[PDB]
């Protein structure tokens, strides 16, 4: 299994500002074909998981313009670059490189 | 793109169950589907992904040999046959439909679109 | 699959003769007590016909010319089919016929034949009479057209005679149980048709297929035991000649003049 | 489909071996045998529960006989010593025994 | 003895894709014609060999069945000679074809209450395919400059698009079954 | 004729690996082909196994869907891809010819050339 | 296929919710696309298969409809989103454009 | 990144000819399906023509037997030669990179052919 670690497990943001988020892996996640094979969801309160990056930092459709994922390896990073009042939930990291899926434990994300 | 799932309820621990997830709105013959639980309280873990046309079928170390996943692509529907339920698998299940079609846009790799979970209960 | 038996050898072909042989009924028309003259393609009388013994079984691939007469002694079915064809390798089509006990397979693909083509007999002990075929006859065999399926073909002597005249593949059969020594009998006997198969195919080569039993194993050679037990087949070849064939009272060719 | 042997037998050497596979009917299929020496790749010396490859001495006679399938070496050297497995094949899929030892003091 | 399948062809209960479309050869059996040609249910019954109804009084060596289904408007590209996405992507007929096609409206069986997505055209492809040419290759197509590397994405594109049936469908996209007789002597009437 | 293995090394489970094994004639499309591997101190445990066509292929079942064998007789050469690999697969593999030519014939024979195995290891 | 939009003139105020029609003359089932054309540009792309968002598109466009009727709702009107707005018949062999509202902030 | 440059648009009198260009970067033009378009002064768009990417062209009614499409795929370039242009032929015109389902997401910035 490819371990997930995340940090941190709450992160408190006031929304207006901008918010980071870490993924830690235990294998290179790197080139399957010269990717990187990691995913990012969101988790809103009571609603199903919604793909937000893959690929590292491919965006998918219907994700706005602030979310935008970055880092190569084993280092991982989501950015939301501008907290809004609706981006409160758990975002999970993901490894899509081999066939045991394993996810992160879950940032959740509030508001101060 | 729709995705509804049937089945779930409450068991009994050792018998077994069927998930079914019905598909429309996209082609779900050039997809790969996922299944991926959430026990209540403890985050997305993956269970089991299939291939376009069967076939190729993954399982998760804890699920594997009991959890069986098949398609129907005429009926556009996908089944997960539950056997030998633990107390450890009650949870609300999703299918996800695999993002990409390509090569190396693996089987169990990012997921789409998600169902709305349909919550499975081992208990008596 | 393809394993080579041909090591090394090369000796000189054998004539026996066919004495009077290889008067098949050239026609489809009952005819009383009455002597027709034909003119069609004919074994000539007491000609001499090719040998082919297990002294094993150097089993070639032989011309077709216009038309081949078939025979085999074989007690023991050994002798399993035909393989005629052009080349006999692929981006030609190729015939091939094999029986195997109790059912006669033909197919007209581009067979990928082996250079020594033949089929692997095994019995397994617990039900002995069960010659588990195996096929070591071609190694690709792919984008065919014809298939055809009807009761097995085959001391008990059986007697053959294929021609391919236009577009069809004609055999001719006549089976017979035998006493005398080793060579083809004395007796008249008129071969009978068996099929008409619409092939459409250019056949100028041709190769019998046999069975041989595996009576030991070194590690590797795949050549070590193929033992090929004890028959004999003779290729004799049609030419066109006119012959004055007597038929019976029911119609049955009882006698013939070359 | 399962193969039982003895995990060890003994023997003196110019003594006879005895080394034995048991199975759900294995009488009713043939059964190959390997011998491997320490650290070295396996050599069939007997298959179809009788005959042995060319170049195996005389001296590895083999039976199969209902459940029981056995190995027989006679006039046992000490260039025996070696692992022997038993094999057969359970529709299409191959079976190897649990592998008997053979000390040959 | 026994008429050639001509009621597994025109009577299945589930066709192809025009992309991955079927081929039955048909050979050494008796063809009747007649339940073709005089059953008034056909959109299209066009032939391009010898007239219909003077057919099963010819014999040939040798029939293929070509079936699948595609819109009502694109019936119009299985003929010789055509041109468009399913005569250059999904199926090309020779221009020296002997035989004929058989199209018929099909939307009670091949559309489904909001669509029918398990029939797919090519819609992707660098070239035109041969007569009689199949392709159910479903590689990543570059329309870019930049190699896909197995990605579907942005200038790579998966190359079968869905026709998405609806009953509420105008009729030149409505599903059509089609089947295309071809020949060209062990098979007649 | 003579098998040499190749393509045994170490991998982390879940990693994947490609063994070949060359043959030293061309004697080699008469012969199907098994893969056996040996625990490092236990006994022979039957992989899989190929016919000579290449058209009858047989898994074990604590390998199936995740090994693949095949062939080239054009290259003589065997191959075996090993997906997902566990930390149970680490053995010796070897590769085996039969002799028989399908299914119906392996029981007739045994595996009678063995090449010297390739040492596959996986661990974390 | 005669392809028809409606209305032809709009005006609204800025954060007005806008819903723009184009209709069908027998049924496509999704086969519409949207495109937004200013005044002496090029056009862009908004919304292909009649709901599904175009890459950089702001997410204050949505597309709904299937067959006959298709609508284009602006969620909530801006200052620059003024433009002209078309309807075309995706997969069809006369690539049949609609005439265009010319949308007017008010 | 991805780009359609046109260029060659300008004064002709009714009846002669002009050959207008499509300079793809990114884009292969020998692999998609390329459309011209075109807008009258004060009207809506119209499809012009479209070439596939195997090598078949189409044409609308209004345009027939006038313009033809082509491509140099050396240069990545794209061509539509007009011919006896009417003055119903004075319209900016646009080449567009067609995908079916998806729509024609990329385009030019424009020529504009006027008729004296």
């Amino acid at each position: 299994d490819i371990v997930m670690t995340q940090s941190p497990l709450s992160l408190p943001v006031t929304p207006g500002e901008p918010a980071s988020i870490s993924c830690r892996s235990s294998q290179s996640l790197l080139h399957s074909n010269g990717y990187l094979y990691l995913d990012w969801y969101l988790q809103k309160p009571g609603q199903s998981p919604q793909l937000l990056i893959y690929l590292g930092s491919n965006r998918a459709s219907g994700v706005p313009d602030r979310f935008s994922g970055s880092g190569s390896g084993t280092d991982f990073t989501l950015k939301i670059s501008r907290v809004e009042a609706e981006d409160v939930g758990v975002y999970y990291c993901m490894q899509a490189l081999q066939t045991p899926g394993t996810f992160g434990q879950g940032t959740r994300l509030e508001i101060k | 793109v729709q995705l509804l799932e049937s089945g779930g309820g409450v068991v009994q621990p050792g018998g077994s169950l069927r998930l079914s997830c019905a598909a429309s709105g996209f082609a779900f013959t050039t997809y790969a589907m996922n299944w991926v639980r959430q026990a209540p309280g403890r985050g997305l873990e993956w269970v089991s992904a299939i291939s376009d046309g069967g076939g190729s079928a993954y399982y998760a170390d804890s699920v594997k040999g009991r959890f069986t996943i098949s398609r129907d692509n005429s009926k556009n529907t996908l089944y997960l046959q539950m056997n030998s339920l633990r107390a450890e698998d009650t949870a609300v299940y999703y299918c996800a439909k695999t993002r990409g079609r390509g090569l190396y846009d693996y089987v169990w790799g990012s997921k789409d679109y998600w169902g709305q979970g349909t919550l499975v209960t081992v208990s008596s | 699959q393809c394993v080579n038996l041909t090591t090394r050898t090369q000796l000189p072909p054998a004539y026996t003769n066919s004495f009077t042989r290889g008067v098949y009924y050239p026609d489809k028309v009952f005819r009383s007590s009455v002597l027709h003259s034909t003119q069609d393609l004919f074994l000539p009388f007491f000609s001499n016909v090719t040998w082919f013994h297990a002294i094993r079984f150097d089993n070639p691939v032989l011309p077709f010319n216009d038309g081949v007469y078939f025979a085999s002694t074989e007690k023991s079915n050994i002798i399993r089919g035909w393989i005629f064809g052009t080349t006999l390798d692929s981006k030609t089509q190729s015939l091939l016929i094999v029986n195997n006990a109790t059912n006669v397979v033909i197919k007209v693909c581009e067979f990928q034949f082996c250079n020594d083509p033949f089929l692997g007999v095994y019995y397994h002990k617990n039900n002995k009479s069960w010659m588990e075929s195996e096929f070591r006859v071609y190694s690709s065999a792919n984008n065919c057209t014809f298939e055809y399926v009807s009761q097995p073909f085959l001391k008990n002597l059986r007697e053959f005679v294929f021609k391919n005249i236009d577009g069809y593949f004609k055999i001719y059969s006549k089976h017979t149980p035998i006493n005398l020594v080793r060579d083809l009998p004395q007796g008249f006997s008129a071969l009978e048709p068996l099929v008409d198969l619409p092939i459409g195919i250019n056949i100028t080569r041709f190769q019998t297929l046999l069975a041989l039993h595996r009576s030991y194993l070194t590690p590797g050679d795949s050549s070590s035991g193929w033992t090929a037990g004890a028959a004999a087949y003779y290729v004799g070849y049609l030419q066109p000649r006119t012959f004055l064939l007597k038929y019976n009272e029911n119609g049955t060719i009882t006698d013939a003049v070359d | 489909y399962e193969l039982t042997q003895p995990p060890s037998v003994s023997v003196s050497p110019g003594q006879t071996a005895t080394i034995t596979c048991s199975g759900d009917k294995l009488g009713d299929k043939y059964a190959c045998w390997y011998q491997q020496r320490p650290g070295q790749s396996p050599v069939l010396v007997i298959y179809q529960d009788s005959k042995r490859p060319s170049g195996i001495p005389e001296r590895f006679s083999g039976s199969n006989s209902g459940n029981t399938a056995t190995l027989t070496i006679g006039g046992t050297q000490a260039m025996d010593e070696a692992a022997y497995f038993c094999q057969a094949w359970d529709s299409n899929t191959g079976v190897f025994g649990g592998g008997t030892k053979l000390t040959v003091l | 003895t026994n008429l050639c399948p001509f009621g597994e062809v025109f009577n299945a209960t589930r066709f192809a894709s025009v992309y991955a479309w079927n081929r039955k050869r048909i050979s050494n059996c008796v063809a009747d014609y007649s339940v073709l040609y005089n059953s008034a249910s056909f959109s299209t019954f066009k032939c391009y060999g010898v007239s219909p109804t003077k057919l099963n009084d010819l014999c040939f060596t040798n029939v293929y069945a070509d079936s699948f289904v595609i819109r009502g408007d694109e019936v119009r590209q299985i003929a010789p000679g055509q041109t468009g996405k399913i005569a250059d992507y999904n199926y090309k007929l020779p221009d020296d074809f002997t035989g004929c096609v058989i199209a018929w409206n099909s939307n009670n069986l091949d559309s489904k209450v909001g669509g029918n997505y398990n029939y797919l055209y090519r819609l992707f492809r660098k070239s035109n395919l041969k007569p009689f040419e199949r392709d159910i290759s479903t590689e990543i197509y570059q329309a870019g400059s930049t190699p896909c590397n197995g990605v579907e994405g942005f200038n790579c594109y998966f190359p079968l698009q869905s026709y998405g049936f609806q009953p509420t469908n105008g009729v030149g996209y409505q599903p059509y079954r089609v089947v295309v007789l071809s020949f060209e002597a062990t098979v007649c009437g």
